[PDB]
């Protein structure tokens, strides 16, 4: 059955789950650039582009 | 074992790091005889997060 | 921090003072040119009705503003609701009209 | 001088126009503000280079 799944392999489709979690955020964040705020709805902040 | 395949340590993100999305599922009453329909900022398509 | 809320039934809508009072569309009112400007479209639909009909007092501090003024004969009749409402409609969150 | 007027720094000035609404400049608000005085001045004083 394609709804259908073995529930004895939930621990081992859960840790693989995780693994490929992990394994997929190991990305380094980047400085892109900033821009003053003109309008008054932030008091003056750098938002980010 | 003469040339080894060179494994990708740095790799760069310049998009906004997260992994937990928020979705709509139903969609909402806008239109409804108890409150006027100038009441949600739908009705003004302001931006919300 | 500024909420306006509908009344039900009848009630008067009533908007959210800086203590924490809910003060419904009457007495006199100060306002920072910020808020109208944040709100130029939720405060424009909501207080046009009451300005020219209600009473209702709004004093938007500014500090500093460019003016240009018409004069108008005063033997003959005279209204500058046309011209208000041009001002109150074309403010926006980027500039100021004069 | 100019620039201390709408910036915070720490040289002494007179601060008249205080009583006008401005922001917190920041480093390129403040650069198209000296880029504009710049170009008054080369104009008024008949510069190029």
């Amino acid at each position: 059955s394609v709804r259908g799944a073995n529930p004895l392999m939930f621990r081992a489709n859960v840790l693989h789950m995780l693994l490929e979690f992990v394994l997929d955020n190991l990305y380094l964040n980047r400085h892109t650039g900033f821009s003053q705020d003109h309008t008054p709805f932030t008091e003056g902040a750098n938002l980010r582009s | 074992l003469l040339h080894a395949d060179t494994p990708r340590l740095v790799t760069w993100d310049a998009g906004l790091c997260t992994s937990f999305k928020i979705v709509p599922i139903v969609p909402a009453q806008v239109p409804q005889d108890v409150l006027a329909y100038t009441f949600f900022t739908s009705s003004y398509a302001i931006q919300s997060p | 921090d500024c909420r306006i809320s509908f009344g039900m039934n009848g009630a008067a809508p009533m908007i959210r003072d800086e203590t924490g009072m809910m003060v419904p569309f009457e007495g006199n009112w100060i306002f920072p040119l910020a808020l109208w400007q944040m709100n130029t479209r939720y405060f424009n639909q909501q207080f046009d009705a009451w300005i020219k009909t209600g009473e209702l007092r709004i004093r938007i501090e500014m500090g500093a503003y460019p003016y240009m003024l018409h004069y108008y004969d005063p033997r003959q009749y005279a209204n500058a609701w046309n011209l208000t409402s041009a001002w109150l409609e074309e403010i926006t969150p980027t500039s100021i009209p004069s | 001088t100019l620039v201390a007027q709408i910036s915070e720094t720490q040289y002494p000035v007179d601060r008249y126009l205080d009583w006008i609404p401005s922001l917190r400049a920041s480093a390129a608000t403040a650069a198209t503000f000296a880029e504009w005085v710049n170009t008054s001045m080369k104009t008024a004083f008949d510069l190029s280079d």
